[PDB]
Parts: C-alpha cells; structure tokens; sequence
C-alpha cells in the first residue's frame, strides 16, 4: 500500500532540536510534494511547510521560517523535518503528508504518516512498571469477567498495549494516560472476557514504551 | 491570510441520520475546499477534495458541495464509526473542526474492581482500580469507600472516546494509597451512580 | 491507454493565427499539467508554456509571451495553443505533453503537429534530369524543383532500382518553394543499355511525373 | 534561465560498445533531471527521470547518474534502435529547459566522397533558371565543405545544401549542393567548378564543366 512511516516519539529539552523522519513506500517518492502538519494535544492542525523531493526546493510557513529545516534522502525515499530552539508550545504530534494532486493550486494531502509525538520538557525518559489486574474471582459463572494491565510511572508519552500479541481485539479498552503530580504518566488497559475462559485461556498484555525501549509481556492470572 | 470557520462546533446525532456541517472562507476560493476526517488517536484522512469529489476508497455516504465562500459536508447515513472531528481546509489553512458525537440508548456500566497487585506493594504504593465498562450517557459518578469512609483527593479518572462500534463510553478510576495506609484498612469499595442504574452499584474486596 | 491526440499538419499565412488542439484521454485530464514544445527541423526542444486544466493557470516562456496562448477545456479534455501574428520563424512541429508526476518530467507526448507559415499556394514540381557525365561507376539523378507544399515521393524505375539511391532532404528556397534532389550511382556499362526513370509524385497537387534520364 | 549544456551535438559509437552522453547544468538542479530519446518523425520518449530512475519499459542498458550540475546517461551494449537523439531536461524551475541534443552515430573507417557535378538542364534553361548540382557520395565522417567557383571566382550566399542520414548498410553520408543562378548569369560565364574538402582527402577535389 501507499504509506508513510514516521520515526518514533521523542522527548527533547527546551532549546534543543528534533529531527522527525518519514519513509515513503508504495509510490515514487521523488514525484510528489511532501508536507508537514503538526497538532498540539487537543488543538487543531497547523501547516509548517513542504519540500519538493525532486528539486529539493522548500516552502515554510512564516511562523517557522528561521527555525525549521526540511530535507530528503531520495536513495531511501525518506523525508525529514528538523525544528530547532524548541519551546513548550512546540509539544505536538508532527505529521508527514503527501500531496497527491498534480494541480498547481490544489493540495490533496493523502496519505498521512501516523504521527510523531515530540514532547518538549526538561524531564528524563522513564520506562513503565507493568502490573496485573486480576479478576475478582467472585464474578458470575455464566457471565463475563474483566482483567487488565496497569502501565504505571513512565515518561514521555506514549505507550502501546496489545493483548495476546494482537489476537485479542474485542472488548479491549486502553484508557488515555493520566499525569500524576510526580510528572509521570499512568494508564490502564483492560478487556472483558467470558468467565469460562478464565481457567482455560491465558491472557498476556504486551506493553511497549519506545522512548525508553521498554517491552513487558505480562501474564494476567488470578 | 485566509480565515476558516466551521459550524456547528459540536453535534450529537443518531445512527442513520443525515448530518451536514458547514465551512466558510474569509474570501472566495472557488471550489478548492477539502475535507479531512480525524478519528481520536489517528491521523486525518482525506474524504472530499475540490468541494465535491469523493476520494477513492471512501464510502459513498460522504459528500460535499459549495463554491465561493460557503460549503457543506454531508453524511447521508451516520454510521457508528463516523464519530470523529471533521476539518475543512484550503491550501495551508485549516478550519477549527466540527466534532460529531452519537446519541444512543442508555446503557448501564459493567462495574469491576481490582485490588493492588503484590508486585506493586513491594514498591510502597497501592493502586486500586475500578472499571466502568461500556455505558451511556457519558456522565457517571465514582465514590471510593476505604473502610466505609468516603474517600477524596486520592482518585484519578480517565474516560475513553465513544466506541466506534456500540457508541458507548468506558471509564477507569484509580485510587492511589500509601502502602502504610493500604494495610491499616480492609474494606475497599467502588460505588458507581449512573442513569442506567436503578440504584447505585458497589463492588468491594477485602485484604 | 493514455493518449494525446493532436491535429494533422496545418498550413497558415503570415500575419494570421492558428489554434492547435490536443485531445487528451485515458487519464484524469484535471490532475496533470500539459505543456507545449516547439521543435524546428527535427532539432531542438523549446518549452513554450504549461497550463493546469483544473486551476486554469498558465506559465509561459518569456520568449513566447504575446505569441502563444494556452487554454484548456475540461468538457472535451482538450488543450489548445493559439499562435498569434504568424511569421516564417513559427513554422515548426509543436508537441503536446503531459506531466509524469506533480514534481515534473513528461511521460506521454502528442504525436506533434507540423505548422507551416508561407505566402505560397499549392504548386507542382518541375522535374529536370541530372544526366551522367561524358569504366567505373556513374552518377545520375533528378532535380525536383519549385514545388509546394511538402512532401514529394521519388522512386527509380517504379521501385525496381533501390541500390545506390540517395533522395536528399528538401530545401526551402527564398521563393517559398521547395527543391529536392534524388540521385543513384550505377555501373557505366549500364548507361545506354539500361533505362533510368525517376518517378516523382506530389500528392498535395496530384502531380505524377516520370522523367527518363539519358546521357 | 537554467542552461542545460550537451557539449556534443553528435557522438560516434559502435554496436555492443558503451557510450555515455553528458549534460551540464548552469545552476544546481539537485536530481531534477530527465533524459528523453527521439527518433526522426517520432515524439520524444522518456527513459530516465530524477537523474537515475528508469521510466517503465526501459531496458537495463540505460542508466543515469548525477546530482547537482553534472549528469550522464549511459548505454551499455549499444543497439541499432539506440542510434537516435538524446535530450536532457531540468525540472528545477521555470522556464523549463532542454539540452540541445546529442545524436548517436556509428563509427567506421574514413571514406572520401565521390564528387559529381551536373550542368543545368536544357529543359530548365528554357524556363529562365539555372541549377548546377554537386554531389558528394558515400563519405565518412559527415563533416565536409563545398565551395562553388565560377570562372575561378568563389561564390557565397548563392547555394543551398542538404545531407542524408547515416546509411543503414554503409554507415556513410551523402550531400547535395545546388548553385542557383539566372539564365542570364549562367550564359555569361564559362567554367563552373565544385571544390570539395573532406578529412579523407589530402587536397580539395574539384569537378568542373565548361558551359557548352
Ligand atoms: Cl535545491
Ligand atoms: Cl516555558
Ligand atoms: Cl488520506
Ligand atoms: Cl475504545
Ligand atoms: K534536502
Ligand atoms: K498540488
Ligand atoms: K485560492
Ligand atoms: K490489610
Ligand atoms: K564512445
């Protein structure tokens, strides 16, 4: 398929710089303008600029002019966006997006990269401690019980939670993280299951916090 | 240079409804308006380009029309997965977004409680979790009872976005306690009041 | 089946105007720029300008500002180039071409339309022999002179003579008329015993001439 | 404008051998370069784009390289179909520009032209014009000069010239020059000469005829 895969989430101290990557596959990278659009958490979309991967020309929003740099490596079909002198209001999800339109004035931004969360902060990266959430044991013999994983004390966002390596998708709820007074995040991934499978089937959650390269395949059992 | 406005800011409709939202441009932009859809946690998706052209691969219930300054975007039959924020855009300028929610029948929460794990007690913290699963409407109250004593100031909550399949909400409350405080008591309970319940529901554990 | 269908050769008088069509099919006419390219005497590629049908915008080569005018008709999927105030130096082949990808280059081209600007009307040729000189190999030929427009077809002995034949490209005289040569080398022994007739045909004037070349 | 310079209007090569055509840009164009092939009477065909990528349908014999200003298209194992003209093109900025073209041609052993002069036809003279034709037959390379002389006096601006394409079998070239005079001017002079200069000729050759 036509897709754009971006580098992982990162934390950067104020005043530092960040470089986000974007690898294009399924189409001739050199043939289409590449755009970057960021989104501060909860807010809207803000356009930063574009690059012509063929000629190497660029065009930046005047808001970012003297502070952003866009480049590309055609030998590996990768685009890059570097933002310097980072401040707290630069914390945002940074998106890759190709302009699939051949008109001189239309922009048809399709497809979009998955996004890179860049967190601007002086705090250090910390992996999560993953704890189990065991069924109440009471339950209803002919019903459904709940079990989950507690992903606690990590920084920066995000963590990704899977269950049984993606085999278990129904009834899964990974809640939004919550910021504790300590500056660390915490969330919960739960799943509802039939009370019969509690004694037979084994459920293991698959937490992954890439900013610290932490991976915990925790098994949940009463 | 170009100011984009959208209306309504938010809306709640029912599965099957014909939903239309609007976008206005500070100046005449002919039919150069595009509409992007953004589901919580995902990237925007192009759905309509040049005001009325449906992007390949997008369902046919999505449409668009308008030329000049005023435009509309339409969902001929709202589907449960159509919950999202919809942004109009022309060139570099994005509209503020319209959020579409779904109104649904009432659904009572499946309440669950989890005591702290033994591993976490080694650390000196006690996290008691309480889960309200797939309910509607979104409003819900959670009161913690540490030992028949109504707790406060030591609970953090988190709610999920409307489910793409059944349009329900799930909530997760966490009571965080000093392990020194967690051992001195034994009757820990999570009381849940929701419209879908005839009476408040309480799930407890011991130890 | 991406195609760019252009019109056939066009003739026009100095001072006049022409509007050359380029009919596009097989692709989304609005999602790709179209350009026009001039080429005189099979020689160089000169960029005239580009038009984007969806936007309607146009970008011209400064040298063709005021001479060329590009338009695009979304209804017929046809691009047009209008050449104004025609002169001799506008005689050329004009190509149509479609952009490969948004960042440039051109993957599909029209076949080209040959435009001629001249103050002359159809005129048949006069074929004069080029007789061999007074063993070895001898040279003979025919001179096809003062005709218009192009082209002319020259064969020798109704096609029975091809080895050694050389039909040269036509030249444009100051009179606005074309002049061409066709020659063949043959053994000197053949002169006298073998007869040599150049066969000239000028379809634009329904002129069919056979000329016997004799020593 | 950005000038795309192909320094060689023509290049000599041989079947099976390796040839590289050059293009230099007057300004940095990154990799925004394409290469087109064109045969007589046909439209340009795209072969290489973005400097080194092959257009769909192009055999591996065609490779492209360069970034910045110096660009090259290389044909390994030249075939007959490849004997054509090649244009570079930048798409860095407007105005879009092409190179002048380099025609691939076959090399072969030098061959001097066989010269022939032809007097004006009596049938033509009966009409008021007089055309004297000189012919350089089957020569290589194709660089050759023809000087017309009337009564040992040089002529200039009074003749037109025309050359054929490289012969399929001989790999040679032919040229036809026509001196056009009036019946009055032709009947007033005596000797008419065609002087031919060619690499394969030690000294310029002359073919003449006395009017009569
Ligand atoms: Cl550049
Ligand atoms: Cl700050
Ligand atoms: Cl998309
Ligand atoms: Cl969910
Ligand atoms: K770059
Ligand atoms: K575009
Ligand atoms: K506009
Ligand atoms: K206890
Ligand atoms: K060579």
């Amino acid at each position: 398929q036509v897709q754009l895969v971006q580098s992982g989430a990162e934390v950067k101290k104020p005043g530092a710089s960040v470089k986000v990557s974007c690898k294009a596959s399924g189409y001739t990278f050199t043939g289409y303008y590449m755009h970057w659009v960021r989104q501060a958490p909860g807010q809207g979309l803000e356009w930063m600029g574009w690059i012509n991967p063929n000629s190497g020309g660029t065009n930046y929003a005047q808001k970012f002019q003297g502070r952003v740099t866009m480049t590309r490596d055609t030998s590996i079909s990768t685009a890059y966006m570097e933002l310097s002198r980072l401040r707290s209001d630069d914390t945002a999800v940074y998106y890759c997006a190709r302009d699939g339109s051949g008109d001189d004035t239309s922009w048809h931004l399709h497809p979009w990269g998955q996004g890179t969360l860049v967190t601007v902060s002086s705090a250090s990266t910390k992996g999560p401690s993953v704890f189990p959430l065991a069924p109440s044991s009471k339950s209803t013999s002919g019903g459904t019980a709940a079990l989950g994983c507690l992903v606690k004390d990590y920084f920066p966002e995000p963590v990704t939670v899977s269950w049984n390596s993606g085999a278990l998708t129904s009834g899964v709820h990974t809640f939004p993280a919550v910021l504790q007074s300590s500056g660390l995040y915490s969330l919960s991934s739960v799943v509802t299951v039939p009370s019969s499978s509690l004694g037979t089937q084994t459920y293991i959650c698959n937490v992954n916090h890439k900013p610290s390269n932490t991976k915990v395949d925790k098994r949940v059992e009463p | 240079d170009i100011q984009m406005t959208q209306s309504p800011s938010s809306l709640s409709a029912s599965v099957g409804d014909r939903v239309t939202i609007t976008c206005q441009a500070s100046q005449d932009i002919s039919n150069y308006l595009n509409w992007y859809q953004q589901k919580p946690g995902k990237a925007p998706k192009l759905l309509i380009y040049d005001a009325s052209n449906l992007e390949t691969g997008v369902p046919s219930r999505f449409s668009g029309s308008g030329s000049g300054t005023d435009f509309t975007f339409t969902i001929s039959s709202l589907q449960p997965e159509d919950i999202a924020t919809y942004y109009c855009a022309v060139l570099e300028f994005f509209g503020p977004g319209t959020k579409v929610d779904i109104k649904r029948t009432v659904a009572a929460p499946s309440v669950f409680i989890f005591p702290p794990s033994d591993e976490q007690l080694k650390s000196g913290t006690a996290s008691v979790v309480c889960l309200l699963n797939n309910f509607y409407p979104r409003e819900a109250k959670v009161q913690w009872k540490v030992d028949n004593a109504l707790q406060s100031g030591n609970s953090q909550e988190s709610v999920t976005e409307q489910d793409s399949k059944d349009s329900t909400y799930s909530l997760s409350s966490t009571l965080t306690l000093s392990k020194a405080d967690y051992e001195k008591h034994k009757v820990y309970a999570c009381e849940v009041t929701h419209q879908g319940l005839s009476s408040p529901v309480t799930k407890s554990f011991n130890r």
